[PDB]
DNA sequence: AAGCGACTCTGGTGGGACTCGAACCCACAACCTTT
């Protein structure tokens, strides 16, 4: 089942701070790094036959300017640090002198602007179709990033800067009289309010319905701050509040949302993990959406306090086959035990599961992520060494199976910082380093990520096929899986072929039509990109097959649209009278509906033409073709795949994958369209930027 | 600042940070050490077995009679004779200058005084480990697992009235199965009780409470009883040498609970205790570059596990991948417990936060340190280094900040040699460090809050205590059928005139000009230096190598009437308290 | 006078970068080279 994928990332600079791999919902891979986060997408490429992965390389680079946090008035913090500095005991002195959070740039200390923690929205948080990072440096700086164009990374706001004035205009006191204000002179409240805003780790909750989308940050001293961001976000215009809840849990370590579904009522709550042991999960009371509604009481998924650090959790919903519901399954990585829990809401109440599974690995766990569609958990350590860890139901509850995966066959001697399942367990990304070479150390250290396959071609096909999303980006990367073996066999397996046109002459859905234009398009690829030139036209002609039709079966949606809502001369933003004539204008298209259509909205339709002009001419654009429309005296303009007006525009919204184009919403358009052009594009999903 | 002579004649600004140490040192330990821990861990004598003459055998270290050597001492008349002790013997203590030498039988590895809770005024123990070879190189690659023997050795009570006239006596051993030990650490407080504590017969009172890290991979924890209550609970005819075979307290080791996939770790090569009551955690530092933990106290079933024989098996709560290289040195912080240094073969020494171990608080980068010190007063650490990297010449010793004062790296002593072993002194603020070239020195280090560049010359500061000089007279016993061991010791009694004296020119003619010795053993060398971290006997200090002597030194001249007036203070306390 | 703490000041070497010296490689014209 495991083989390498052949492309192998290097990375300029040492991989830095906690869980340092993470692959996103958007199947964008970031390495968090002492010197940037490097930032990998994974592209279906259609428009060429090289076997590997088209990985395409952006970064987020590290701050130019330490990030010390706000304690003070800029004179009293500077005297207190001149105080703990000059102190003849040697516990505080030292204290303060070594802690980095009080000396986070100095004279030969060296700056810690590197990463420490990073961490993906889900998608559709971006003011484009795309997942925000959340990116925490190790001098406590909190920023989210996106990249609006594709070159460059852009921050979009600094949340350690903001909290820090919330904090300072409260003085630094959470309940208004909870405390006498403190006297910053005292070590001890100096320590605490550095403590209260130093940000341990972070995560994203799901999109919550304007959508909405918290991000929990949660602090050296069991503070979170949930903040709620509106969406689209953009900027601090769209923090639309931050409130603060107290865990009382000592050390905290980790931080992850439980959220859960039975009997059709939402919950969700916030699991949280201790450095000494315990995990719990608390009630997140504070929120103003109303479609999610927060836990009863909190719930203590292990009390021990054996010192053993949650060095990671996450959770997975399950539909346990003998309870015959919806379950959660948590699992933590605890020194080198996989703590896990299953969390299932019964006529009983909540019953609830834990264990141990025990006898992975020889040293701690150094990273573990679970496949959120089976609750499959891989875990790894320095010996690079990793370990499947399987789910099976038992009559209640689990038990694990597990066996280890053989990275050496595969690498040789390696030591592995890092693993991340891809968003379909497709392929398994890893952070890879030189071995002990038979008990000699490496020489010298240089950083990889690499990828194991982990699914074979016919079970990517297969999950393709009976897709529960029915999406090719969602899935793009069981997509690679496929486009690899057509590009190395040069043909469509013929179980495949076969079982698409099943589903095609069944179904037929818009998913599976694109799904064979996939195929189709690699398989032109895999063909050298005489009978040979037959067939390239051959196929050829069956590419412009369905993508003429996943196109007139657009225009029948942007007609539809077109005709439910008011017909008024805001429609002056969509050319309907040439889709009109264009979708009839054959006896090859069949659709009698279509025609029908086209029969009540041209029976209302306006006599007036108000023709689109090229506006270099002020001349007519006849719509005469799909993908573009020319003007008499020479002039060429790509047409939309969303609404059909031309892009006369100077800036307009390139595909991913380049297949197609659209528009930019302007304030003119009305509000039904302005939701159609958030679609992706017909040919694939993909964000269109 | 301060102005003229001490009375020991160094300068009064060269001897006030010294004075500061000794408060700076008691006030630590009334805070954060404490007179008893783990209750648990008692010695009980059904686990102390004693093996016969004929089942000692293969343990002993193989050499019987030490190498001919003889000590010369700064100002007396030349004694002449060539002396030479058997293994597990020692010669009497000078009459004035109460040095002795000891002979253990091999090249001694390891080493460390048995701690005692401060005005207990009791007798004093080192623990140490020679080699059982003298010709025995053991690669770094490979786990050991062979025979070998921990020597437990008995000072006296050290007292001006005790110590002429004084003999070191081999107290005791234990047989040990688990290799070569790299690493001797004691618990640093709260395991010893007085050898008067009313126990019954099973139970004897506990000198100490001892960690040994194995060539094995393994850390062995064996709680010590006092030898009396062992010499009366052995029947009184056995043979003198009581080597005994011990079941631990505990074997530490690296793994969980059942994986059997056996670890990269590889062996163990340093240890540290936590520094602070209830010293609750041990680090150690392995050849694969990992540190690893363990909770000593852990209830855990994931962490503690019981075996057939009723001695622990603990599996460690954190490790972290601190090197890219061997782990050679560790030291964990006194004044704050949060914060670890380690030192690799990579030359890197790492500055930990231990709730952060994702990314050290400083790393600077050096030659390749062979240990580290780090006194209690000071945000620096002192390293001494294996010289295959420094410029000629400028190799030695070190004190390097942890980097907020931002001061350069103070070069505090040129060594030709590597400096194989280093020892910092809480009570003195001193270091002392031991050569391949079999020399060793001591140097104060200068008031490290205020900037050392305005040290005028670090010259002035330092001092050799002895120097071996092989003379004629490569195996071992090439050497020594062919050589002998000339010590030579200065006056330890004042620092006046020092500059001027014979040590300090022979020992200034030995840095700079001086050339390495190859094509022979190296049985001068000295493989390990402890001051004593009691403060009875605060002035005193062991070291050895691979003469496999030991020898006991009194720095009489930093021994001080604040120390002294300081020692009476808590003797008639502890006096007070425990009777 | 006698001394402290900056501030240069006189010399020695290492880190990474880079010149160094060599053989190896092209393709052609020269002609030795063969029945
Ligand atoms: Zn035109
Ligand atoms: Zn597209």
């Amino acid at each position: 089942m495991v083989t390498r994928r052949e492309p192998a990332v290097k990375l300029q600079y040492a991989v830095s701070g906690l869980e340092p791999l993470a692959w996103s919902e958007d199947h964008r891979v970031s390495v968090s790094t002492a010197r940037s986060i490097a930032v990998l997408e994974l592209i279906c490429d259609v428009h060429n036959p090289g076997q590997d992965l088209v990985i395409h390389r952006t970064s987020v680079p590290a701050p130019l300017n330490s990030c010390l946090l706000k304690v003070g008035s800029k004179t009293e913090v500077a005297e207190c640090k001149e105080k703990f500095a000059a102190s003849k005991d040697p516990t505080v002195s030292q204290t303060f002198m070594l802690d980095r959070v009080f000396n986070p740039e100095g004279k030969a200390l060296p700056p810690m602007r590197g990463f420490k923690y990073t961490s993906w929205s889900p998608m559709g948080c971006d003011a484009n179709g795309r997942c925000l990072l959340a990116a925490l440096t190790m001098d406590n700086r909190l920023t989210i990033q996106a990249n609006l164009n594709r070159l460059q990374w852009v921050q979009l706001v600094d949340l350690t800067e903001i909290y820090g004035e919330r904090l300072y205009e409260t003085s630094y006191r959470l309940s208004k009289n909870e405390a006498p204000e403190g006297n910053l002179g005292d070590f001890a409240e100096f320590q605490r309010r550095h403590s209260m805003q130093t940000p341990v780790r972070m995560e994203w909750s799901g999109i919550c319905t304007v959508g909405s989308v918290l991000l929990a940050v949660l602090f050296e001293n069991g503070n979170i701050a949930v903040w709620q961001f509106q969406l689209p976000f953009v900027g601090k215009e769209s923090i639309s509040s931050c409130n603060t809840i107290e865990s009382g849990i000592t050390s905290p370590s980790v931080l992850f949302w439980w959220e859960y579904e039975h009997n059709n009522r939402k919950m969700s709550g916030l699991i949280v993990g201790s450095a000494f042991g315990p995990i719990k999960i608390l009630p997140v009371n504070l929120k103003a959406v109303k479609g999610y509604f927060t836990l009863r009481q909190p719930v203590i998924l292990w009390k021990e306090m054996d010192q053993l650090p949650v060095h990671s959790i996450k959770c997975v919903p399950l539909y346990h086959p003998y309870q015959k519901c919806s379950c959660s399954l948590v699992v933590a990585a605890r020194g080198s035990y996989v703590f896990w829990c299953l969390l299932l809401i019964s006529k009983a109440g909540l019953n609830v599961h834990n264990s141990h599974v025990t006898g992975l690995h020889s040293l701690p766990i150094v990273s573990m992520t679970a496949d959120k569609q089976n609750g499959t958990v891989y875990t790894c350590s320095s010996d690079g060494k990793v370990r499947q860890l399987i789910p099976i139901f038992t009559d209640v509850a689990l038990k694990f199976e597990h066996q280890l995966i053989k990275l050496s066959d595969v690498f040789g001697s390696v030591r592995t910082h890092g693993i991340a399942v891809s968003p379909c367990g497709a392929y398994l990304a890893i952070i890879t380093t030189e071995g002990m070479i038979n008990g000699l150390h490496p020489v010298n250290k240089n950083y990889q990520v690499q990828f194991v396959t982990l699914k074979t071609f016919e079970e990517a096909a297969a999950q393709l096929l009976e897709s529960s999303v029915q999406n090719l980006f969602k899935q793009v990367d069981l997509i690679d899986l496929v486009r690899w073996k057509i590009l190395k066999d040069k043909h469509i397996p013929q179980f495949l072929q076969e079982a698409l046109e099943k589903k095609i002459e069944s179904s037929g859905v818009t998913y599976f039509w694109r799904f064979k234009l996939f195929l189709l398009r690699i398989l032109y690829q895999s063909m050298q990109k005489e009978p040979m030139e037959e067939k390239l036209l051959e196929i050829q002609g069956k590419i412009e097959a369905v993508e003429m039709h996943l196109t007139r079966e657009h225009m029948k949606r942007v007609l539809g649209e077109v005709y439910l809502h008011t017909w008024i001369t805001e429609n002056t933003s969509i050319p309907t009278r040439g889709l009109c004539n264009f979708l009839m204008s054959d006896e090859e298209y069949d659709d009698r509906t279509a025609r029908v259509l086209i029969g009540h909205i041209s029976k209302k339709m306006n006599k007036q033409t108000f023709p689109e002009h090229c506006s270099l001419c002020k001349e007519i654009l006849p719509f005469t073709d799909r993908k573009q429309a020319v003007c008499s005296n020479g002039h060429i303009w790509l047409r939309c795949f969303l609404t059909y007006q031309s892009c006369q525009s100077l800036i307009y919204r390139r595909c991913l994958l380049h297949d197609s184009i659209a528009r930019h919403p302007a304030p003119e358009d009305p509000d039904w369209i302005k939701r159609l052009l958030q679609s992706p594009c017909p040919f694939c999903d993909s964000p269109v930027f | 600042h301060c102005r003229g002579m001490a009375p020991n004649g160094l300068p009064n600004h060269i001897m006030a940070p010294v004075w500061k140490c000794l408060h700076l040192t008691k006030d630590f330990r009334e805070q954060k050490h404490s007179y008893w821990e783990f209750a648990e861990w008692i010695p009980l004598a059904w686990k102390w077995h004693l093996l016969s003459e004929l089942e000692a055998a293969p343990y002993l270290p193989q050499e019987e009679k030490s190498p001919l050597f003889s000590v010369q001492r700064e100002g007396l008349p030349e004694d002449g004779t060539l002396y030479r002790i058997n293994r597990f013997s020692s010669i009497t203590a000078h009459p004035e200058r109460w040095d002795v030498s000891f002979f253990t039988g091999g090249p001694l590895w390891a080493l460390d005084w048995c701690p005692v809770p401060e005005g207990a005024g009791a007798s004093q123990y080192v623990a140490l480990f020679s080699s059982p070879d003298m010709n025995e190189t053991h690669p770094l690659s490979q786990l050991h697992s062979g025979p070998g023997l921990l020597q437990l050795w008995g000072l006296g009570t050290l007292q001006q009235e005790s110590c002429p006239g004084n003999r070191a006596h081999f107290v005791y051993g234990i047989a040990c199965d688990n290799g070569c030990i790299w690493d001797l650490k004691f618990c640093p407080s709260g395991a010893w009780e007085l050898p008067g504590t009313p126990r019954k017969a099973p139970l004897l009172p506990r000198l100490g409470l001892l960690a040994l890290a194995c060539s094995d991979g393994k850390v062995l924890l064996f709680s010590l009883p006092h030898p009396e209550a062992l010499l009366a609970q052995q029947p009184p005819d056995a043979v003198k040498p009581a080597i005994y075979k011990v079941q631990c307290v505990a074997t530490l080791q690296v793994g969980s609970m059942q994986a059997t996939d056996p670890s990269e770790c590889g062996q163990c090569l340093s240890l540290a205790w936590m520094p602070t009551r209830p010293h609750q955690h041990l680090a150690a530092g392995y050849y694969n570059g990992m540190v690893v933990f363990w909770n000593l106290p852990t209830n855990s079933p994931l962490q503690r596990i019981r075996l057939s024989d009723g001695s622990l098996k603990l599996y460690p709560f954190q490790c972290f991948l601190a090197h890219d290289q061997a782990v050679r040195t560790l030291q964990w912080c006194k004044a704050n417990s949060h914060f670890l240094v380690s030192a690799g073969s990579d030359r890197k020494i790492k500055f930990w936060d231990l709730r952060r171990p994702y990314e050290p608080i400083n790393s600077i980068k050096r030659f390749l340190s062979t240990e580290l010190a780090w006194l209690l007063p000071y945000n620096g650490v002192t390293v001494a280094q294996d010289n295959c990297y420094a410029s000629y010449g400028l190799c030695g010793i070190h004190y390097i900040d942890a980097g907020y004062l931002g001061f350069k790296a103070y070069f505090t002593a040129p060594r030709k040699g590597t400096v194989w072993s280093l020892s910092g002194s809480d009570w003195l603020g001193t270091i002392a460090a031991g050569d391949i070239s079999g020399e060793l020195i001591a140097a104060i280090l200068p008031d490290m809050a205020l900037n050392p560049i305005n040290v005028k010359r670090p010259v002035e500061r330092r001092f050799p205590i002895y120097k071996a000089d092989l003379i004629p007279y490569r195996t071992y016993t090439e050497t020594v059928n062919h050589h002998y061991l000339l010590f030579q010791d200065t006056d330890l009694g004042s620092f006046h005139d020092l500059l001027r004296r014979e040590p300090m020119l022979r020992m200034q003619e030995g840095e700079g000009h001086s050339q390495l010795c190859l094509d022979r053993l190296q049985l001068e060398a000295i493989h390990k230096v402890r001051f004593s971290p009691n403060l009875d006997s605060y002035g005193w200090l062991v070291s050895g190598g691979q003469s496999g002597l030991v020898r006991i030194h009194f720095v009489r001249g930093l021994a001080s009437p604040l120390g002294h007036r300081m020692q009476l203070e808590s003797r008639a306390h502890f006096n007070a308290m425990f009777q």
